[PDB]
C-alpha cells in the first residue's frame, strides 16, 4: 500500500540507498499533518450511519429512477437500497483508511482500481456517487484541517469518478 | 509493503470495518514517538559507511579466515559484495524501523537469504555476526543523546534491536 | 536539482497526475523543518571563513605530511593550500545549499556526481576532507535542530567519502 | 527542473556565493506564506475535473465548430485528447504553484507547444480560450476563504494567474 | 483503420511477405459477407432519420429523468436533446461504416476510442445508448444475413458500453 | 496450436500419409457445418458483456460471502479479476468452438488454473459455478433460432457444451 | 493505412455523412470486382521471384555497370539490398492492389525514399527501370487469361500499373 | 500450425478479446474456397504416385548429369534416386495439407522451416524441385478453382526455392 | 571460462600461491605445443562443413529411422536443428581444444544436454554415434601431415579425442 | 571492415577503454603471420589468370550441363562463361585481399554477406564454386605456411558455400 | 572501420583490382614496423592516467578561469567529463596510430566534435590546448628509449603527433 | 577469465561460429610472447620476497605518516605493516598471473574488481600502492622484452589507482 513512509522507501530502495534528509522531512510532514487526519477519521467514524443513510436517502432524492426503475441495475428493491448504503459505506470507510495512513493508497488499491470495469459492468453512475459524497462533505460538520482532510480526500473519491 | 499504519488499515479492511478508537489511539501513540523514530534512523543513516565498516573490520579480526587466499571474502569483487550485503540489510533494518513493520526487511530482503547464502557457501554464522556487530554498533548510537533533546528511547532501541535479530537469524 | 518539491512534482508527473494530499504532505514537512535549516544555513554562512580556517588547519596537523611532502598536489605548497581551503570552502556552501532546499540535492550534482574520479585522478584523499567535515560538526556551535540538520548534511558528504 | 529555492541556489553556485542574509530573509517569506501555497495547489487537485470539464463545455458552447465533424475535436479520440491537454496544463501550472517556479512549465510542457499544436491543425487560440476559463476557474476558486482560515492571499492568486497566462500565450 | 483487408496486409507486412492464398482466401471471405453487409449498410442509411428519432425518443421514455432533469448534460433542452439525437445519429453513422468496411474499424477509431473518458466527463450514461442501440436493433426491418451484419455491430457497440 | 483440420494433417504427417477419402469426406462435413458454428460463435461475441455480467450476478446473489470483506471477491480489482476470468474462459471457450477442438482451450487456458486458484485462495467450485451458469446463457443462446436459418444444431450445441464442462472441471 | 473501404468512409466521416448513393455503388462495384481483383494479386504472389530476378536480370543487361567493381549493385551485400528493394516494391504494389488504395504503397514504402536513394548514391532512374520491368512483367501475367475464367480486366489491370508508376516516379 | 482458423484465433488472444466479425468473415472464406480446396487435395492424392514418377522423370530428363554423377546428392544411385523421388512426394504431400487446412502452414512448418540449410548442407539444387513442381502443375489435369488451389500452393513452393 | 593457463591461475590464487617453477615450466610445454595446436583447431575449421554433413550422412544411412516420417530428425525444421547440434558440438570441442581445457564445453554446451534430448524425445544414443562419427573424422584429419611440417601431434589427438569422448558420453 | 586491428580498436572502444596487452600480443600475431601471407598473395596475384582459366575449365569439365545449358543462368554462352570466369576472379580476388588484412572480413564484405539470397534467386550453384576452389587449392602451388595461408582462406569459401 | 591494410584493399576493391607488387611492398614495410608501432602505443597505453592529469592540470595552472565557479570545468561532473574528453582523444588517437589510419580517430570521434563545444559552451581553444600538452607528453614518451631497443622511429612519431593535431584542430 | 584465448572463444561462440583464421593468428601472438611473459613471471616470483620487502620499505619511507599514526588502517602496528606487505604480495602476485595467462584478466577479476570500493571503505591511498609497484618496477631487475612484460603489467595496476 502506498503511503508516505512506504513510498519514501520504496524510492529509497529502488536507488539502493539508504532514506535521505528529505525524505525525512517527508515521513516529518506526514507525523505533523496527522492529529488533523486521525481526528477527521474518528469523526468520520462516530457519524458514520447517519452520514450513509443520509447519503443514500440524497442520491435517490436526485436520481428518483434509481429507487423506480425495477431490475437488477437499481434500488428500486430493498436488496438494492442495501448495496447503495453498503457501497456507500465502503466509500466512507476507505476515506478513513486515507486519513489513517496519510494517503490515498487504500482508496486506489481497495476501491478506484477496477472501479471503471465495475461500474461498466454493473451499470452504476459515477454520478450517483458523486452525490453520495457531496452529501457526506456537506454533513460531517467538521471543522478545521480535520474538515481539510476529510474534504481532500472526499474530492479525490470524486475526482476519480468524474 | 505495508508500514505500521497500512498494516492496522488491511486488517481493519478485510473484516469491513473502521478502526476503532482503540486503534486510532495507538496509532497516536506511533505518531508522537515519530520524532524519537526518525532520529535513530537519522543516526543509521548519519554513520551507515562506519556502522558497516568498524563491523565488517571486527568480523575479519575475528574471523581472518575469510579473507585469507581462497575464502569467501577474499578478492576485492567478493569483500565488496559482502560490505555491501551488510549495507543492504542495514538498509533494510533501517527501513522497517520507519516503516514500524518488518515486512519490507521481510520480504525484500530476508526471504530466501538463508538459501542464498547456502548455494554461495558464504558461510551464514559469520553474515550474522557482521549483523550483531551492526546492530551493536547502531543501537549504540541509538542511546546517544548528544544531538537529540534527553528522554527515554528504550522501547525503539528495543524495537530496532529485534529488526536486527529477524536479520541475522534469516541468514543462518 | 532534487528538492522536496521537485521531487514530488516529478513523482506526481511520471504518472500523469496531479500531486496528492500525500505529496502536500511531504512538502509540509519540508516546510516545517525549514526554519532549523535556514538557522543553521545563515549560521555556518556567517562563520563560512572561522570554519574553513580552522577545517582547513585541523587538517594540516592531522595529516602534516600534507603540508610537508611537495609536489603540486600537496598542502606543502601554496597553491596547494588555497585549493585545499578553496575545496573546502566547497564543501561547507553545498552544505549551506542541501540546507536551504531541504534535500542533498545541490551537493549529489554540484559536488558528490564525478567526486571519485576527481579524487582518484588529483590523488587526493578522501580523509583529508572527512577530517574537515567533522571539524566542522564540531565548531560550528549550533545547537537544537539547527545543529541536527547541519551535522546531517555534513554526515552525509562524510558518507560519501568512506 | 528547479523550485524558487533551487533557483536562488543555482544562480548562486555559478557566482560561487553563499545565499545573502537577504536572500535567507526572502526564502523565510516564501516557507512563511507555505500553507497558503498548498491550500491553492489543494484547491486545484480537489477541483481538477471540474476546472477542466467545465471550462472545455463553456468553449464547445462557444466555438460549436470545434465539435462537428471535421472540427479539431470530434471524434471521441480527438476530445479526449484535448480534455487530457486540459488536464496537463492544469497539472503543469499546479506544479508551477506548487514550485514558486515556472521552470517545469515551460522546459516539460510549454516548450514547443506552438509548434505542435501548429503542426496537427489545432486551433492555438481556442487552447488559449480553454486555459483562460481555467486560470479563471481556479482564480475563482483560490479566492474563495470556505475550507480556509481567513486571510490575504493576493499574492499568490496574482502569482498563479501569472502560470496560467505563460500556458495562454505558449500555445498561440 | 483496421479491416479484413489492411490486417490481411499488416500481417504480411510484419513478415516481410507477399500475402499467401490463406490470406486471398479470407479478403474473398469478407467480400462474399460484403453483399449482406451493404445490404444493410444501405437500409441503415435510407432510414437513418426514422432510426434515430426512433431511439431517441425510446430513451426519453425509458429515461425520463433526462427529459426533465434540468441541466447542461440532459434532454431537459433543446439542445440537449438535438445533442442526444446528434450522438445517436453517430452511433448509426459509424455502424453503417463498419458495415462497409467489414469490420468494427470505423467505430473503434472515431467512437470507442476515447468513449469512457467522455462519457465520464460528461457524465453521460452508457445505459442510454445502449437503449438507443437496442431501438435501432429491433426497428431496422432487415432480415437474413444483412439483418445479421446489422446486429452483429450494433450489439459491438452495445458490448463496447457494457 | 491446432484447429480440426490441423489435427488431422498433423497425425497424418507423422505417419507419412496423405490423408484418405474417408478424412477428407469427415473434413468436407465439417465444412458442411461452417455457417452454423460461425452462427454459434456469434451469438458468444455479441452476448459476451450479459453472458459474463448476469452470470457473475447469479453466482454472488448464490453466494454473498464471496463479494463481503474478506471474500474473494471484494474490493473492486478483485471483483474486476474475477469477471476478467469469466470472460478469458468465455473467450477460450469460443475459441475452441470456431477451432471445432479443446486443444487452445486445454493449453492456453485450463491447463493448470486448479493450483493457481488453489494458491490464491480463490475457491475453486464457486468458479465452477460461474463457468456452469455461462454455458447455461451460451446453450440457450445458441439454442435460440431468432436470427438464424431455423435447423438443427444439435451437435454444434451439444460440443458448446462439452468445452464449457472442461473448464468447470478444469478449476477445481 | 487505408483500403478503398475505409477511404471512402474517412471521406464521408470528415464530412459528418452517412454514405452517399454514389460512394455507397463504388463500394458494390468493388466487391463484384473482387474475384478479378484476388486473380491479379494472386498471378504477382505466384509469380514474384521470377518477376523480381527476371526484371534485375534484364536491368543488369542494360546496365551492366551497375554491377562492375565499384558499381552500386556490385558485391553481393549490395546486389542483395537491390533484388530486396525490387521484392519491396512488388511487396507493397501488390499491397495497394488488394487494398485497392495506394495509402499502404505511398506511407510505408514511397516515402522519402527518393532522399534515401540520392543519399546512398544509387541511381534512381535505374530503381525506376526495374520498376517498370516488374509492372511489365506483372501487367502481362495479369493480362493471360490461362488460369481464369476469360473475361474483362482492364480497368484492373489499369489500375495496378497506375501503382507500379507512382513508386517509379517516387524513387528519382 | 497456421490455418485461418488457428491465425484468427492467436490473434484474438494476444489481443485479449473474442474473434472480431473481420475473422468470422476470413473463416468464412476458408469455407466457401474449401470444395474446391478438397477436390484438388482428392485428385492430387490420387494421382500421387503417377505425379511423383512423372515428375522425378522430369528432373532426370532435364538434369541429366544427376543420374550419372556417383555421388550421394546424385540420382547417380538407387540410394539417391529413391530419396529424390521420396522427397517430391513430400512436397506433394505438403501440397495436399495446404489445401486441406486452407493455407500454406503445414508447408511453411514441415518443408520450408530450414529449407535453406538442408539444400545447402547435402549439395541440393533447388532448381530440382523446381523441376519437379512445374511437371506436377502441368501434369495434375485439374481445372477451375480446384486446378487454381493447387497451382497456388505449387507456386508457394516454387518461389520458396528460388 | 578457463583456457589452461588460467585454470592453473585460478587453483594457485585460491591457495594464495605464485605458480612453482615446475609448474611455469608445464605451461612452457603448452606453449611449445602452440603451433600444432593451431593446426589442429585450423583443420577443424577447414573442414567443418564436412565433418558435420558426412557424419550426419552416415548416421542417416545407419538409422533411417531417425528421417523416415514420425522420426526425430524428420521434416526440415528437425533435419536442420540436427545438423546444428552437430556444428554446436564440434564447435564447442574445438573451443575446448583451442584452450587446453574442457571447460567452456561443459560449461556452455554439454552440462544440461542430456536433460534437453531426454525431454525432447531426442535419441540421446543416436547423439552420440553422430558425435563419434565427428570425432573419428576429426581425428582422422588432425593425423594428417598434409599441409603440416611432419612431425608428433600424439599427445595433441590423444586430447582431442577425449573432448569428443566427453561430449559423446554427455548425451546419454 | 574487420581486421585483426579494426577488432582489437571496436572491442577496445565499444568498453571505452585503451587496448590492452592482450590486444597488442594479437596484433602482434597479424604481423608475425603476415609475411607467409603475404607470399600467398603476392604469388596467388601473379597467377590469377591461370588459375582463374584453369578453374573454369574444371568446373565446366565436371559440370558439363552448365557449359551445354541454354540459358543465362549458364556458361553455356560466351556471357554466361564471362560472367563465371568473372565470378571466379572475384573469389580469388577476395582471397588475396583476406592475406593482405590478415582476416576473412574482405570476403565477409564483399561476397559472402549476401551470397545465398544471390545464389538462390539466380539459380547458381554453390557447388560449381567449390569446384573452382578446390581447383585453386590444388594449383597455387605454394609452399610451407604460405600455402597454409592460401588453403585456409579458400577452405573458408568453401565452408560458407556448403 | 578501417586500418591501413584494409584502406588498400577497399580502394582496390572499388577498382576490382588486386593490389599492385608495390602495394604489397609498401604493406610488408609497415608490417616490419610493427613492433616499433606497438611500442608507441604502449606507451601511451601504460601512462595514460598520468599524460591526461597532468596535462589537465597543466591546463587549468594556465587557465584557471576553467575551474573557478561558473567555469565550464567547475563542479566534479563538469570536471570529470573535462578529464573523461582528454581520455576520449587520446584514446582515438592510440587507435589511429595502431591502425596507421586516422579514418577511425575522424569518424567516432572528431567529427561534430567543434559544434558540440559551442553548443555546450565549452571553449574549444581550451580543449585545443588539453590536446596540445598531451601530445607533448606522448611524443616526448615515445621519443624516449628506456624499455626499447635503441631505434629510429621518427616517422612513426610525426605520424602520431599528426594524429594529435587532427584532433587540435577538430575541437576548434 | 578474460584471456586472449578466451576471449578468442566469447567471441566465436557470441557470433555461433568457429575461430576464423584472424583469431588462431590473434592467438599464435600471445604464444610468441609468452617466451618473455614466462620469463619475467619466473623471476619476479624468484625475487618476490625482497621485491615485496622493499616495497612495503618504499612506501613506509614515502608516507611516513602511516608508520607513526595510530590507527588500524595505517601500519603504525604489526599487523597494520603485515596487512601492507599482504597487499603488496597480493599486486606482484596478480602481476605474475597476467604473465602467465597473457592477459589482465586475473588482475582484473581478482584485485581491481571492486578495489576502488575497498580503497574507499578501508581509507587505503591509491598512492601508497602506486609507490610500491614503482619501486618494482624499479627493482626487479629484468631486462629485455620480459621487462617490458612485466612493466605493462605493474603500469596496468598503477593506472587503475590513479
Ligand atoms: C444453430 C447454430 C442455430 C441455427 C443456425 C443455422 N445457420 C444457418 C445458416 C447460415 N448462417 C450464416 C451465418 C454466418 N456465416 C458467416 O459468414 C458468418 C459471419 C461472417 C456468420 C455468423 C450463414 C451465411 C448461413 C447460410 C445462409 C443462407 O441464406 O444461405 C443454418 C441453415 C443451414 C446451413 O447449415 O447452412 C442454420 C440451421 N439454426 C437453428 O435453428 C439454431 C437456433
Amino acid at each position: 500500500m502506498k503511503t508516505p513512509i512506504t513510498e519514501a522507501i520504496a524510492s529509497a530502495d529502488s536507488q539502493g540507498r539508504f532514506l535521505s534528509n528529505g525524505e525525512l522531512q517527508s515521513i516529518n510532514g506526514r507525523y505533523q499533518r496527522a492529529t488533523a487526519s486521525l481526528e477527521a477519521a474518528r469523526s468520520l467514524t462516530s457519524n458514520a450511519e447517519r452520514l450513509i443513510s443520509g447519503a443514500a436517502q440524497s442520491v435517490y432524492s436526485k436520481f428518483p429512477y434509481t429507487t423506480q426503475m425495477q431490475g437488477p441495475n437499481y434500488a428500486a428493491d430493498a436488496t438494492g437500497k442495501a448495496k447503495c448504503a453498503r457501497d456507500i459505506g465502503y466509500y466512507l470507510r476507505m476515506v478513513t483508511y486515507c486519513l489513517v495512513v496519510g494517503a490515498t493508497g487504500p482508496m486506489d488499491e481497495y476501491l478506484i482500481a477496477g472501479l471503471s470495469e465495475i461500474n461498466r459492468s454493473f451499470e452504476l453512475s459515477p454520478s450517483w456517487y458523486i452525490e453520495a459524497l457531496e452529501y457526506i462533505k456537506d454533513s460531517h460538520a467538521l471543522s478545521g484541517q480535520a474538515a481539510n482532510e476529510a474534504n481532500t480526500y472526499l474530492d479525490y473519491a470524486i475526482n476519480a469518478l468524474s | 509493503m505495508l508500514d505500521a499504519f497500512a498494516k492496522v488499515v488491511a486488517q481493519a479492511d478485510a473484516r469491513g470495518e473502521f478502526l476503532s478508537n482503540t486503534q486510532l489511539d495507538a496509532l497516536a501513540n506511533m505518531i508522537a514517538e515519530g520524532n524519537k523514530r526518525l532520529d535513530i534512523v537519522n543516526r543509521i543513516n548519519s554513520n551507515a559507511s562506519a556502522i558497516v565498516s568498524n563491523s565488517a573490520r571486527a568480523l575479519f579480526a575475528e574471523q581472518p579466515q575469510l579473507i585469507q587466499p581462497g575464502g569467501n571474502a577474499y578478492t576485492n569483487r567478493r569483500m565488496a559484495a559482502c560490505l555491501r550485503d551488510m549495507e543492504i540489510v542495514l538498509r533494510y533494518v533501517s527501513y522497517a524501523e520507519i516503516a514500524g513493520d518488518s515486512s519490507v526487511l521481510d520480504d525484500r530482503c530476508l526471504n530466501g537469504l538463508r538459501e542464498t547464502y547456502q548455494a554461495l557457501g558464504t558461510p551464514g554464522s559469520s553474515v550474522a555476526v557482521a549483523i550483531e556487530k551492526m546492530k551493536e554498533a547502531s543501537v549504540s548510537d541509538a542511546n546517544d543523546s548528544s544531538g537529540t533533546p534527553s528522554g527515554d528511547c528504550s522501547s525503539l532501541s528495543a524495537e530496532l534491536g529485534t529488526y536486527f535479530d529477524r536479520a541475522a537469524s534469516a541468514v543462518s
